[PDB]
């Protein structure tokens, strides 16, 4: 079926499916919680008006290692880091992409195509007996794939 | 006489009946799998990959309708999607995929 | 000061009747032809006065009355159309192509095929 | 009559109608509170007096799903990014635009033309068991279709 | 006399008339009051003294709709914006103005030609039965309509 998850991605955390931020592409899928903070921007250029701009996102998430921190923590942020990280070196010169990722909010708002421009985060939080983190706050900083029209927009959402 | 029929023969010529028009198109890209198409394997409905997965596990439902349905439009940015609903039926046997381009609700019962 | 009347739109701009006369031939033809590039749309029964109503309400311009005229073959406008009929009409900048190659150089027309 | 409306459009809410927010075009219609942290700003340039500028709004509205989240908060942010997203390939290329709305405040003085410039909100406020959210503060910020004269602007209020 | 005016222009206020800001022109006058954050500056360009700059004002003022709102705040508005915006329009070609006003201040020190180059405020205050607001904080941003001599401006006050 899918491939592999990261974050709290069974049901056996008993939490609420749609306050849920999951991020899905071909190889690897991260879900978290909707923190606050999130904010997003769309906006156009003039000077008569030129022309548009792409969404913008800014999604702050935070991550708990409630029972399995190399499944929630570890393997989330490798997932992360990997996604954002452009792959133009995998030996196959002949489609190498940055790669993007599809994002679900809600459950039921889908963004088809969007692009992890930016991540940051911090590593002082504390860690268990072995060492994995036990909690972390992700921002991260996405862009639309282009400047969507009210056509492809407004008719997206549930 | 004899009238005809939409799937894979003719709903009307061309997109006059707009909604149901598209509706028709997605039906002929939905009665199809993988391997059965010349040119495109990958055109048409991606049952083999969301066939029979556990009913509840619904991060990999959600995950699988996503992409089935970015591909989908990818494959055919003419029809965007509006409303997609999964809903359970009486029994565990039972699921609805429906699907409208804001009116057409068109619905299909599926199995996991 | 420097000023004069006209406006780029008129098909009547070719003083040509015979000329006109083809133009009206051939976007008959396209008109009555199938071509999905063709809007789909029956007729409104006050049209009969006012056949460019439509052309107004969809386009904004008249220029398009003509057309339509030509489109239902009317004696007069006192006449009614049947409210229903299939009613057909291109892209406008499509016209104003064809009539704009027609009054420079609408000479060979029909088929080009080598200089 | 008029077409859809979203947010608080019906007297069923109770409450003054001087008070509500309220944006109009041909096929759309959103109504909201004006809420608190409104700016608005005219100026000029120089160097000898240049010329001027059109004018600008910063308007932050609040949005309550009382009753029906459905039509009060999500077909109201749909509206409003419909709006906002310039419509610029909707089969129609003799004429597309980006669109702009006529905005109504206090009952009494309207804006004409105003262009939907730019737009921000969040998303981390509480939501219902489907998952509506329950409360928004979008701000807006609006731009004057021209530099409008002291003859314009003057005779335009109540 | 005097054409028409708004804001506390009347002494049925009974305050003091030292502490009512005045601007006059032609064809209108405002009155409000001097309120906090009032504040101005002149300065001058060098590399080698080059040259000096024209004065600058930043005038908040606090307006009250005690009695008659239509007269305090929103004619006041109306007049303010009607001044600062530039009326180049008006069908008289031959000498068309953004127009300038004259500034009074605490009845004594007075400013013949100042350019109203900025203005803002809030509408979220609250309002009346009609709907008219009761008060308002507008700031104002006034400029010299020269470089001013010394000799020109000391020897004008009171």
């Amino acid at each position: 079926m899918a491939p592999i998850a990261y974050g709290v991605y069974s049901q056996a955390d008993g939490v609420s499916p749609y306050l849920k931020v999951t991020l899905t592409n071909s190889q690897y899928q991260v879900t978290g919680y909707i923190s606050q903070g999130a904010a997003m921007n769309m906006a156009q250029n003039w000077e008569v008006w030129e022309g548009g701009t792409p969404p913008t996102f800014t999604l702050p998430v935070t991550f708990i290692a409630l029972n399995n921190p190399f499944i929630e923590v570890s393997g989330a942020i490798a997932a992360l880091t990997a996604m954002i990280s452009p792959e133009l070196k995998a030996a196959n010169v002949g489609g190498q992409i940055p790669e993007r990722v599809t994002l679900n909010i809600g459950r039921r708002i889908n963004i088809t195509d969007v692009a992890i421009q930016d991540l940051s985060f911090d590593l002082d939080a504390p860690r268990d007996s072995n060492g994995y983190f036990l909690k972390n706050t992700v921002n991260l900083q996405l862009t639309g794939s282009s400047i969507y029209n009210s056509s492809d927009i407004v008719r997206a959402f549930q | 006489i004899d009238p005809l029929l939409t799937l894979e023969l003719s709903g009307v010529k061309t997109y006059e009946s707009q909604e149901e028009a598209w509706g028709a198109r997605l039906y002929e890209w939905l009665n199809t799998y993988q391997g059965e198409v010349y040119g495109d394997p990958s055109w048409g409905n991606v049952l083999p990959q969301f066939k029979h997965e556990p009913t509840n596990l619904s991060h990999v439902q959600i995950a699988v309708e996503a992409m089935l349905l970015q591909k989908l439009t990818v494959d055919l940015p003419d029809i965007p999607i509006s409303g997609l609903s999964v809903a359970e039926g009486d029994a565990f046997d039972k699921l609805k995929i429906s699907i409208r381009i804001r009116d057409i609700t068109i619905t299909q019962d599926v199995v996991l | 000061t420097r000023q004069y009347p006209l406006s780029r739109y008129d098909d009547r701009n070719i003083a040509d009747p015979i000329l006109r006369a083809e133009l009206r031939k051939e976007v008959m033809l396209m008109c009555e032809s199938n071509d999905k590039n063709l809007t789909i749309y029956y007729v409104l029964p006050d049209e009969q006065y006012r056949p460019d109503l439509l052309a107004y309400r969809m386009w904004g311009i008249a220029e398009l009355r003509w057309v339509v005229t030509l489109a239902a073959g009317l004696e007069d406008e006192s006449q009614g159309m049947t409210v229903g009929k299939k009613l057909k009409l291109p892209p406008a900048t499509w016209i104003r192509e064809m009539i704009r190659h027609f009054q420079y150089d609408g000479q060979v027309i029909g088929t080009l095929s080598i200089a």
